[PDB]
RNA sequence: ACACAGUCGGUACGAAGUCGACAAGGUAGUUGAUGG
RNA sequence: GGACUCCUUAACUUAAACUGAGGAGUCAAGUAGGUACAAACCGUACAAGGAUUAAUUAUGUCCAAAAAAAA
RNA sequence: GUGUAUGUUCGAAUGCUACAACCACA
RNA sequence: CUAAAGAUAGCGUGAAAGCUCAAAAA
RNA sequence: GAGAAGGGAAA
RNA sequence: CGGCGGCUGUUGACGGUCCAAAGGUAGGAAAAUCCUUGUCGGGUAAUUAUCGUCGUGCGUGAAAGUUGGUCCGACUCUUCACAUGUCGUUUA
RNA sequence: AAAGGGAUGUUUAGCCGGGAAGUUAGCGUCUAACAAAAAAAAAAAAA
RNA sequence: AUAUAACGGAAGGUACGCCGGGGAAGGUCAGAUAAUAUUGGGAGUUCUAAUCCUCGGAUUGUAUCACUCCGGCUCAUUACUCCCUUGUUAUUGAACAAGAUUCAGUUAGGAACGAUAGUUCACCGUCAGAUGUAAUACGUGAGCUGGGUUAAGAACGUCUGGAGACAGUUUGUUCCCUAUCUACCAUUUAAAAAAAAAAAA
RNA sequence: UGGAUGCGUUAAAAAAAAAAAAAAAAAAA
RNA sequence: UGGUUGAACAAAAA
């Protein structure tokens, strides 16, 4: 028990007695006076180097140095970023609910606006952190972009091969660089910047460059691991180039320098599945995903080189993926947790009385006994299904898909469902009275093509013509009575 | 008031009562196992029957968590495992993955509930008169049988009451946890047996301790 | 009040209080208490936990607050014994 | 033989570790105000109108009292009836505008209130002293007399408080009868158009549809 | 019911509850012994209480208010009757 | 017990009122018991 | 008079006229500030 | 051969605006302010007299009642 | 689970009236 | 299956029987 | 947010 | 005018011892003395009243008079009777 | 400056206590708590 | 040498009283003590909590004991699940019947008379089968009585030498006020049915 | 040809009831 | 959460 006997005896003074006879407002004496830093950014880079898992510890940081000075070290707002990042970077327990908050925060807003304002600082060797770090917390900056995009370009000979790997997976999963001309543009309509169409392409043709300059000039030097091939690549590089192409649908994708040239899909899954075995693969992770999403891709579109790409992978790993599917890959991979998008759009369709709409609905093929992609919202009576585009927008009134959403629609395409999609950018902008009619009007254009199925609660509807007279008074009919009426 | 100002024995004794206990004759043990290991926590991950599927956003991603509960639907079309509707709930903490709400979707809508009465004594018998819903019940040779289509009616559509051959079984099924317990305890509280002479109702599993002059 | 003439300052108290006059013998029999305008249910003592931080001195607040929480709700309490805090 | 009537928390979660131990409500869950089925999306609040009238100087201010606490609203309508916002005041006269309120019925206390509350009325040289009435009496019998009654005992005590409480108007509904006061709650408009889809739309090939459309019309039904 | 101005857990089956009597009330439920079951219902009065703002003048030692000078401040210097007496040399 | 000495000092007595009891008696209490 | 019955303050003319009076009016000596 | 508050004490039932001591502060013989309301607590650059200027005392800043929450 | 209804007390005392001991299982 | 099991911690019987807990496994 | 323990009633 | 015992052995006829002028006798006696309503008896459904009685307790007490017979008193009290508005309880 | 009876005049105490009292009265004389610029314990020393 | 040791130096009564001056059932305190639970102990076949007795501490509280001019009648007002009546089905050492201990109200209707006695509280008797308790200046005497009790007379016992006296006992002994205000119960034509109210310029 | 009273007779139900004394969009009589 | 509710209960939660 702590009853402190020296004051409560009447030995001691308090400090409350002390200060009940001074003026209300005199200042607190500085106990310990050390000297302050002279130089911010070596005391926030410390702090920063101590700070690595509470996005709230990384914003407080920011905030600090912010109030400090009004121009910070570009380094240590690139680092900063890139801690961010880091903490949502692809392996957390976070939903992207969390993401969405933090990027509606006003605090992450200035640093955004901090970098953008000394873009002209970025060096080559912190773009591909940078594109990590806008892959990790799913927010495409159409403002920085352009930038990061032409110092790619620009030292594309120069790339260690994994970070080429990682940076296409990166931007393939932002939505940039794809195949579709006329679509990888930055800006207001009216100042519109270069067009990137390809970039990933170009990147995986690269790599592909690199692999076949190896048959010419092998060399059996030190490896990291195990899993190192000779250009330092594991087999997650790999797998992630693989999955990339998938997603923007360049199957039919080679080198151009040969005639007779293997297809760069077939080149990729081959030196992924080339150093694991099967108690290997069962622990890959992220790479089993990645595999059985493009054979099930390739398999679904039935492009040109499908039959190369399927001998691709051996087949003792496709049987085995095959059977694992439900185990954990695909509920491991999908997003986790929720959407805000998602649940306002639920919303309005409870308002609208839209009774069999199914959240985070799978469809698949006729003869598929296992599904791959799930939809945002399936209506199932009018072979709907709606996806939710939460991105930043190319410009002011320009929104596009990432290219998870973009291989998803091509799914459903081909399942046979007709696909809907919200762009927040412009649904934020609605109120909900508007939001309730451009959604009536959106379900409008597809009437129901079929019943609805009822997820009725059972019930025994042979007693429903019985009568329940609650305030019936009982009747005393007879005395004595031959029954105890209740 | 509290907030405001102090108690006289927390002022004057610093509230030593709250520390003055003795520590054994506990009815319980404390956790010791505990440890504060730290473990490494796991996204867990179950398949729930299709019909989970009743609960939706207001429950999976409406709802205040400390983590994230993930919730998937994959409806496709002896167990193989593929080829069946299921419903994929995952969570980093498996307490979630427990929750009752969860198994009462599912038997609303497939199965429902059950309990049951038993009765026991010398003329003690439930029956109908002739038939369902005019449950009557008699405790004993000179009681007057007790009249309980009311509780029926209350209860009409969601629940049922059957009585064995032997009019000594009470079954209270239907498709509301909550509406069956309301109604067997009804049931129950009004068929409860008299510990003396140990003639009536009782509920399954909880007999009623018999009790001597 | 009425003719009772002098009544201590307490009682006076319990009597100018506008709630019903059950509410109000509960607060008399203490059983619930006023505070700061709305009557609720006494902050409740729990053997071997520490008290809510309001309740003790400045001083013995870090020492209070180093004590075993209890955080759920009156059916998982384990502890042996409970009493209100007065 | 009587007893207590059943409160608020008869029907509910005590959570007594808490500071709102339980949920208090001017009355039982089936017993709450609520809005005509077919009569309702018709309308909505503007939640606060004035008018203006520089020829008899008497001003008029209409209040939405949907989901406001008693006594914020009582301040704020006190101090309108004061007219103590206005640069001419005079403590000498009832100075203020005129006051309408509506929605009475919504009006919400924090906390156990609803439950405990109390109030009471002098009855001169009576042996039993003041008349008591429940707070849930006064919102079954008249809900206008809640914030009323807190509005009379937030004003001045002086000779001017009857005029001022005079020139005061409170209805539980959301209509008031005032022949020349605009309302408050009225007609609801259609939402104004935008210039932009917030979706966009691709269609499946008509085959594959037909394919899926077929499959699935055996399966369901 | 067994009212009580504490409340304890006296076998493993015993637990702790609220009752919507004609107010809220503690309580214990025990399946066990029926005499296990108790109310919080008669607990001693509530004591008068002792306002926080009070503190810095109720606890720890406390000192006179008004400091006591006069006694060392006399002296015949100050004094119209006696410093005629005062001698510097003698 | 009872006003005209149990009655407590108020913000702005600095703890003292003329004829007051309360603070010297807990003080007393405080130091020496009861 | 609510008042040991006092004390300090205490209403701000006319247009109540009219053959009236920068940018717009759809001509009212009417009007300019305000999209989620 | 005064009163009350404070500090330290003897007597008292570690009681009393109880009784009795040693020192400071107010009252007594000092208004107007605060402390809800008839001395003793807080505060005063304490009241010769007049006036429609000003000040951070105690102590306040939802209303009775003067006093902050742009974009 | 098992020597064991351990010894003494007790008309008895078999883990659970009360005391002693509190050993024992490849 | 492994491993663990108080000359007994809570019940129960006139006495026995019977259930639980401790421990170990999962 | 306090003997907020003058009245109303506020986070 | 005034006064008229104490501590002890055998309930003590009968002794011991101290003191004194004498140690309160006869007769009343729970009294205008003592006292919350002493024991027993009459009166009552029930008797802190009253009468008789015991001499149990406190005691009183002999012309500063003790105990009695009869009659008496605008004296203080107990009991029976009477028609009764004293009363349940009031009305014309 | 004697004795007895009757008249006249005066007084018949302080302190604590309803009061009776009990005790007490010149001089000397035993029983004492207040705090850290009483702790190098804001100040000093050293640097 | 002397008395001042009361050491700055000893008759009493007054209830027949008189004059001048001043006033103790409360307000307050909380020791015993009252309420509530709680701790220890002792009872209850077995059993610390069905129930009973007692001890310590805690909070709350003031029925009883330790600043004026008794009792009864009449009329009452307020508190306390409180004496009878309620909670089918709290607990019970609850078969039933008669009961016990609490807790609980939108507080609903009710609880008769006497002997001795100045009495209150009590004892005894009848009826009934429903001890009630406390406060309101131990409610109420400008509303009543005056039995006790606290003046002048007088007597017994007892104390002194006495006058006289006794928190000893007795008998006798003038109980005022025409209601101004507050309160309450009754009570009250109205715009006019008294008089007057004369402008505009 | 009658009156009052109880020692006579009846009721013990209604309380949003029995009943009342101020119709009130009249904001400077 | 359920008019389920005089001193009685069911569902969910941690
Ligand atoms: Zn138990």
């Amino acid at each position: 028990v702590g009853v402190l006997a020296s004051l409560t005896s009447g030995q001691m003074t308090t400090r409350e007695y002390e200060e009940a006879f001074l003026p209300r407002r005199l200042k607190r004496i500085k106990v310990f006076n050390t000297p302050p830093p002279s130089e911010l950014p070596a005391f926030f880079h410390k702090r920063l180097d101590n700070a690595h898992s509470n996005p709230r510890s990384i914003l407080k940081l920011y905030r600090q140095y912010m109030r400090k000075d009004d121009y910070p070290a570009y380094d240590w707002l690139v680092r900063c970023f890139c801690h961010l990042g880091n903490v949502f970077g692809f392996n957390s327990f976070w939903a992207t609910k969390d993401k969405q908050v933090i990027q509606a925060l006003p605090s992450f807003k200035f640093l955004v606006y901090d970098l953008i304002e000394r873009k002209h600082l970025i060096e080559a060797r912190q773009v591909p952190r940078l594109l990590y770090a806008f892959a990790c917390l799913e927010y495409r900056s159409w403002h920085l972009l352009p930038t990061l995009l032409e110092h790619v370009e620009a030292n594309l000979e120069k790339w260690r091969t994994p970070t080429l790997a990682n940076m296409a997976l990166t931007l393939a999963l932002l939505g940039v660089g794809d195949d579709a001309p006329d679509h990888n543009q930055f800006g207001p309509p009216d100042l519109l910047s270069r067009d990137y169409t390809g970039l990933v392409s170009k990147l995986a043709l690269e790599v592909h460059r690199r692999l076949l300059a190896l048959q010419s000039a092998s060399s059996s030097g030190p490896r990291k691991s195990p899993l190192h091939d000779s250009l330092g690549c594991m087999p997650f590089d790999y797998a992630g180039l693989a999955f990339a192409l998938t997603l923007q649908g360049s199957y039919d994708l080679c080198l151009p320098s040969d005639e007779t040239a293997k297809s760069t899909l077939a080149l990729f899954l081959q030196r992924a599945c080339e150093p694991l075995s099967l108690e290997q693969l069962e622990n890959s992770g992220w790479v089993q995903f990645f595999l059985y999403q493009t054979l099930y891709c390739v398999d679904v579109e039935k492009p040109k080189r499908e039959v190369e790409v399927k001998k691709a992978v051996p087949f003792a790993f496709q049987k085995h993926l095959h059977l694992s599917w439900l185990d954990k890959i695909l509920i491991n991979a999908q997003p986790q947790g929720n959407e805000l998008l998602q649940l306002d759009v639920d919303a309005a369709l409870k308002r609208l009385h839209i009774t069999d709409a199914l959240i985070n609905c799978s469809a698949g093929r006729q003869w598929d006994e296992q599904h791959c992609w799930f939809a945002g919202h399936l209506v199932r009576s009018r072979n709907l299904a709606l996806e939710y585009d939460y991105l930043l927008p190319l410009g002011p009134g320009r929104p596009k898909v990432s290219g998870w959403l973009a291989c998803k629609r091509r799914m459903l395409k081909a399942f046979g469902l007709n696909v809907a999609t919200i762009h927040q950018s412009f649904w934020s902008l609605l109120n909900l009275e508007q939001k309730d009619v451009q959604l009536t009007r959106l379900l409008a254009q597809f009437p129901p093509v079929l019943e609805a199925v009822k997820d009725e609660k059972k019930a025994y509807e042979e007693d429903r013509h019985l009568r329940f007279q609650r305030h019936a008074r009982q009747k005393f009919e007879t005395w004595p009575p031959e029954k105890l009426e209740i | 008031g509290v907030g405001g100002s102090y108690g006289y024995d927390a002022f004057f004794r610093g509230a030593a009562e709250v520390l003055n206990g003795s520590n054994i004759q506990l009815p319980h043990l404390p956790e010791n196992e505990e440890q504060k290991e730290g473990k490494v926590y796991q996204l867990h991950s179950v398949r729930f029957p299709p019909q989970v599927r009743r609960l939706g956003a207001n429950y999976f991603f409406r709802r205040q968590r400390a983590v994230p509960l993930t919730y998937y639907h994959h409806l496709v079309e002896a167990q193989t495992g593929r080829g069946q509707a299921l419903c994929f709930v995952a969570s980093a903490n498996p307490g979630y993955l427990q929750s009752k709400e969860l198994e009462n979707a599912v038997f609303e809508s497939t199965r429902g509930f059950a309990c049951q009465l038993i009765l026991e004594g010398r003329g003690v018998k439930a029956y109908f008169d002739p038939e369902w819903p005019n449950l009557m019940v008699r405790l004993g040779v000179g009681v007057k049988p007790l009249a309980l289509r009311r509780l029926a009616e209350q209860y009409a559509t969601r629940a049922k009451i059957f009585v064995d051959k032997r009019g000594l079984l009470l079954t209270v099924h239907g498709y509301d946890k909550c509406a069956v317990g309301t109604l067997a305890m009804s049931l129950f509280n009004h068929l409860q047996a008299n510990p003396y002479t140990m003639k009536g109702a009782h509920v399954a599993m909880h007999p009623i301790k018999k009790k001597v002059t | 009040a009425g003719h009772k003439h002098s009544e201590s300052v307490l009682q006076q108290f319990y009597n100018r209080l506008p709630v019903r006059k059950r509410f109000l013998k509960a607060i008399r029999k203490g059983t619930l208490i006023w505070d700061k305008g709305q009557v609720k249910i006494p902050p409740i003592a729990m053997q071997g936990y520490g008290l809510p931080n309001k309740l003790v001195l400045p001083h013995q607040k870090e020492f209070n607050n180093k004590l075993p929480k209890f955080k759920g709700k009156i059916n998982q309490l384990k502890a042996t014994r409970i009493w209100f805090q007065d | 033989s009587q007893s207590y009537p059943k409160g608020s928390f008869h029907e509910g979660h005590i959570n007594p570790f808490a500071d709102v131990q339980w949920i208090s409500r001017p009355f039982m869950k089936r017993n709450m105000p609520r809005d005509h089925h077919p009569l309702a999306k018709q309308h909505t609040s503007l939640k606060a109108v004035t008018m203006l009238d520089e020829e008899s100087g008497n001003h008029w201010h209409v209040l939405d009292g949907k989901g406001r606490s008693v006594g914020g609203l009582a301040a704020q309508v006190v101090r309108l009836l004061q007219g103590k916002h206005r640069v001419d005041f005079t403590p000498r006269t009832a100075a203020g505008d005129s006051v309408i309120v509506v929605n009475a019925i919504h009006l919400k206390m924090a906390g156990h209130t609803w439950d405990t509350k109390v109030y009471k009325f002098d009855r001169k040289t009576h042996p039993a002293g003041p008349k008591i009435i429940t707070a849930k009496t006064i919102m079954a019998r008249n809900p206008a007399m809640i914030l009323n009654l807190a509005v009379k005992r937030m004003l001045p005590p002086n000779r001017l408080r009857p005029i001022m409480y005079r020139k005061l108007f409170v209805y539980a509904g959301a209509l008031h009868p005032h022949w020349q006061v605009p309302q408050v709650i009225v007609p609801a408009k259609t939402p104004a158009e935008v210039s932009f889809l917030p979706f966009s739309v691709e269609r499946a090939d008509p085959v594959q549809a037909a394919a899926r459309i077929a499959a699935l019309g055996d399966r369901m039904k | 019911m067994w009212h009580r101005g504490t409340l304890s857990l006296l076998c493993s089956s015993c637990r702790y509850v609220v009752r919507k009597w004609h107010v809220p009330i503690l309580g214990v439920d025990c399946n066990a012994n029926p005499r296990h079951k108790q109310a919080l219902s008669v607990p001693a009065p509530r004591s008068r209480g002792i306002p926080k703002h009070l503190y810095p003048f109720l606890v720890g030692k406390q000192y006179p208010r008004h400091p006591r000078w006069r006694q060392a401040f006399t002296h015949r210097s100050r004094m119209g009757k006696y410093k005629p007496q005062v001698a510097r040399n003698g | 017990n009872r006003n005209p000495s149990a009655r407590y000092p108020k913000k702005g007595n600095k703890g003292c009122r003329p004829v007051c009891r309360a603070m010297r008696k807990i003080r007393k209490r405080l130091r020496t018991g009861n």
